[PDB]
């Protein structure tokens, strides 16, 4: 049979599609990464053999933390958690690890302190529309389709800074769940060259043998 | 009572009442694509010389059939192929001569090189029609590329008293002097390149010595009868 | 509470593991699913579909609409191949980014048998005789018409029919799946020879042009999911 | 009875097959074993009884880590975490420990952070015979038979490097289960020279006494 | 959540613990299996074929194929010993590397019977009496024709059949099972002793051998799987 | 997975426990048990025999 041929076997495969660091003494030590399918070229390339697309986000992530060069005679540093928050689609943005937009009951937050298995939340299909649209050839600034935004995730450690720095880095891994898929399209073929457009430089149909005939 | 048997255009005579042994309890059977029974006949290879020194000899199975009429010719035909055997030995002598043989078919029989680092070539793995013969010696290590034909080792290195876990029949000159193996098809792939992979292998090894007197004839023939059982290899139309 | 024993992999996080999860966004209440045409169940769909294969790479061509055109023409003498190429659906390159070749590419091994569609796209007037030869795995190609004749061929007349449909055996070493990439093994090929030449009238382009179609036919499947070589 | 003898009973033991050290400062420092059976010479002969095995894996790994001399004050390094990574064959492999092949979606990979049970991750018969091999006469080079490739397993740091090094040894165990035995063939008697090969050194049939009568 | 506890030995890895784990690669779909001839399901149908005894041991002899050939010719004087050794099955040297014993190095606790054969591969036109002598554990080896004659022996004629079958007794301290290998205990020997010289006509060798197999015979069985001793 | 919780002492080893243990050697088959005479299944019938009594201590 060709069980692993379907659309469900295809595309629920987890991937690491953002990785970011935060240090804890910057004010700015905080990852932030708006949600869209374009960042990997792998998953781009197997999301867009379709046209309309519907699924179920699974979102892991894998945080791991390094000491810092310190002066301080002795650093006993205890457990760090660390706090994830999701911003739905017009939700309040944070732009310091002290904001208010932090601590909005309407943006879920999952609060993970290290040692344990790596925290795990879902998000469900939020569009306003019936479906995900990998290509639209149409205005909102050409084929930008404001109908497809995911919201944003937000990392920070929720710790105060002790007598050492700590450096985090965090790998977000991407796992569509229930997809349905509509309208075939052809594999992309020329390379990606931006992230928000399908622009292309031309290139050749296939590679070339030295004559027709063998 | 003598049974004549005859299979295409060949023919052959054994003794009615020789034991059979069939390999695992399996008889030879189709695949469960296309079949050929003109190569249905016997087989009767050149016959070897048993004698006092003899230290036994060997024939991997699809290559020594590989320049015999149609099935050579399906060998080289078709690539892919699948096939049992029937093999029929036979000891002519008299009952002044004593000697018993193992005969045992080896499946998979990978053999070892006498250098340590190499491994053996094609040329001295199997002689096609022609027997390879084991050595009470051990063939040296500056050698490149021969078999280690010792025989106490059987050229796998496994104890060659152990080698009747495999299906195997006893000559003993004083009692029979046939033996008939049926092997049935035995491999991990359902169809397989018959040039490139010797699914059997038959071993002939003495493990008592021929003696006999003075004035007695100073060999025993022993002729090796191979007959392909329910052969078929790939389709070469469309579809 | 109720005892409990923890075994081996109770917090570790594999990439392949299926989990309940909890929901970020509990009560959010989904936009309900519309009827969109088209829909996509597996991707076996997507290979059964024929697409236009670059018979005539030749680097010259592969930056243009020629690279899916098999020049035909008047020659003085008969029995020239028209083409040929081997029959690797996700290795060759004639066959690697068609559609079935783009799907074959994105798992390791495959079965089933390649459907080719052959088109004539000469005047109506045009009227000849092609031998379409079918090669199997370990016999070579064809060095002549007589020799392709002897083999698995079809005699082609584009006087009589426009397209030629051919449905190439599986003919695998009893492996079911086979690897969709390979290594110097036997392949297989397919070729075309001039039967006839091609008569024309007066005033009548004698030079034509071919195109080749390719498509799954038979049951065809993949396994093995992984990651296509065609992206960077 | 004898249910203590049985295929089951007989080769469903686990057992160290592998063992590796690598450290967090060397842009080497990853670990590689490609799965066979060959390894140990032990496990070797036990499957070598037979001609033709079907089973299933089952891997667990054993994983520690030590303190390299530093020359910083004052060493406070977090919990680390771990990544095994299993490249199906044919799947891309790494050659540092900063390469894309660890973050392809289809080579599945196992994160577990130290101080909890060992992780463990079970592969299938994934070969397109219908059975492993442990003995094959003929060619593809004489007796390899691709068709028992298992995959390849691959172990690296996740945590960046902090104020001191740390060195990990992991430790591989092997385990088939649900095996399927076909063709029994004679023990090994000689020595095992080579992993690769069957090649041996002549030896005698047993050992030895002084006469044929007590 | 739900109320639990957890046990002593909860995140420990115990090599033989048997539990469900996670698969590295679900949705794959495994190559169904085929009928392979030769399925084995017990180690101890290994056990039960008969395979050749080195007797022989003869230093000289281990590398060769004479270790598994007992001499017998025609001696002047009559009541020899032909050959004898301890029924050890696992730890003597005769039947160590046997398929009986290797099964048997490969555990620490065993029962059952032995079953020996053999076969006289002499000329068809020699003639002679053997006197096959089982000496039970305790009891000391034979001496003498006589003495083997005295105790559990069989007369066997080579004249009138070429093979004879013993399966020697359990017979062992009421354990069901004993150790596969051993320290200065009741062994338990067979030995062979020449009841008649052979009678040969003339142009007839009359040295010749004989071949012993060994085999499981009665309900063996195995316990407590260990490492073989042989393997460096 | 299915919500749980841990409560106090979870990982407490208590030497008066009774939980089910990890068998080191599964698969071993142990030696059927046979019939000894005088088995015992209470110290009191230990306690109902009739012993001499050491009355003169001395």
């Amino acid at each position: 049979s060709r069980s692993e041929s379907s659309i469900e076997n295809f595309l629920c495969r987890a991937a690491c599609v953002y990785y970011a660091t935060y240090t804890n003494n910057s004010e700015k030590g905080y990852a932030e990464w708006v949600i869209n399918t374009r960042q990997v070229a792998q998953l781009r390339r197997k999301l867009e053999l379709f046209t309309y697309l519907r699924f179920d986000l699974e979102l892991t992530f894998v945080i791991t933390s390094a000491q810092q060069p310190s002066t301080a005679t002795s650093v006993d540093a205890p457990v760090q958690t660390h706090q994830i928050m999701y911003v739905p689609p017009g939700g309040p943005v944070p732009t310091k690890v002290t904001d208010y937009a932090w601590q909005t009951s309407t943006n879920p937050s999952v609060f993970w302190t290290e040692g344990n298995a790596p925290p795990r939340m879902s998000i469900p299909f939020i569009s306003i529309g019936n479906a995900y649209s990998c290509f639209y050839d149409g205005w909102t600034v050409y084929g930008i389709n404001t109908l497809n935004n995911m919201g944003t995730l937000y990392m920070r450690h929720v710790n105060e800074a002790g007598q050492g720095p700590i450096k985090s880095t965090v790998r977000i891994y991407f796992k569509p769940k229930h997809v349905k898929a509509w309208v075939p399209r052809p594999p992309r073929l020329c390379q990606y060259e931006k992230q928000k457009n399908v622009n292309f430089t031309p290139t050749g149909v296939t590679t070339t043998r030295v004559g027709i005939t063998t | 009572r003598v049974r004549s048997i005859t299979l295409g255009n060949s023919t052959i005579t054994t003794q009615e009442c020789a034991n059979v042994v069939v390999g695992y309890g399996v008889w030879p059977e189709y695949l469960k694509t296309q079949p050929d029974v003109a190569t249905c006949r016997f087989y009767t290879l050149e016959s070897v010389q048993w004698m006092k020194n003899s230290a036994g000899w060997w024939w991997k199975l699809p290559d020594a059939l590989s320049q015999m009429g149609l099935f050579g010719q399906n060998m080289q035909y078709h690539y892919l192929g699948r096939t049992g055997y029937t093999i029929h030995v036979q000891c002519n002598a008299s009952k002044f001569h004593q000697g018993c043989l193992l005969v045992v078919c080896v499946p998979e029989a990978e053999m070892g090189c006498s250098n340590l680092n190499n491994t053996p070539e094609f040329a001295e793995l199997s002689g096609g029609d022609t027997a390879r013969m084991f050595t009470d010696t051990q063939i040296g290590e500056t050698n490149s590329k021969k078999v280690q034909t010792a025989v106490w080792n059987a050229g796998m290195g496994v104890g060659v008293g152990n080698l009747t876990i495999y299906p195997h029949q006893w000559i003993n000159l004083r009692t029979n002097n046939s033996a008939t193996i049926v092997m049935p098809y035995i491999n991990s792939v359902p169809m397989d390149n018959m040039f490139r992979h010797n699914n059997l292998t038959l071993m002939i090894i003495p493990f008592v010595p021929l003696n006999y007197s003075e004035g007695s004839s100073p060999y025993v023939p022993i002729t090796v009868t191979i007959a392909p059982m329910c052969a078929e290899y790939n389709g070469l139309r469309l579809a | 509470g109720l005892p409990v024993m923890t075994t081996p992999g109770s917090t570790q996080f594999l990439t392949s593991d299926d989990f309940q999860s909890p929901s970020a966004m509990p009560q959010f209440d989904v936009t309900p699913e519309m009827q969109i045409p088209g829909r996509v169940n597996n991707l076996m769909e997507i290979a059964e579909v024929d697409s236009v294969v670059p018979v005539n790479n030749t680097e010259a061509n592969v930056n243009s609409l020629k690279a899916y055109q098999i020049p035909v023409q008047s020659n003085s003498d008969n029995g020239k191949q028209v083409f040929g190429f081997p029959l690797q659906p996700g290795a060759n390159g004639v066959l690697n980014r068609t559609l079935l070749g783009e799907i074959l590419n994105y798992y390791t091994h495959w079965s089933g048998s390649i459907k080719l569609t052959f088109m004539f796209c000469g005047s109506a007037m045009a009227t000849g005789k092609f031998l379409l030869a079918y090669s199997p795995p370990g016999a070579g190609v064809p060095k002549n018409r007589k020799d392709a004749m002897l083999g698995t061929h079809v005699i082609w007349d584009v006087g009589l029919q426009s397209s030629c449909v051919l449905c190439v055996p599986w003919i695998s070493q009893t492996h079911y799946r086979y690897v969709v990439e390979d290594e110097y093994t036997a392949a297989g090929y397919i070729t075309c020879w001039y039967q006839t030449n091609i008569v024309v009238p007066a005033d009548v382009q004698s030079s034509c042009d071919i195109l080749c179609f390719v498509s799954a036919c038979n049951d065809f499947s993949v396994r093995m999911l992984k990651d296509t070589p065609f992206i960077r």
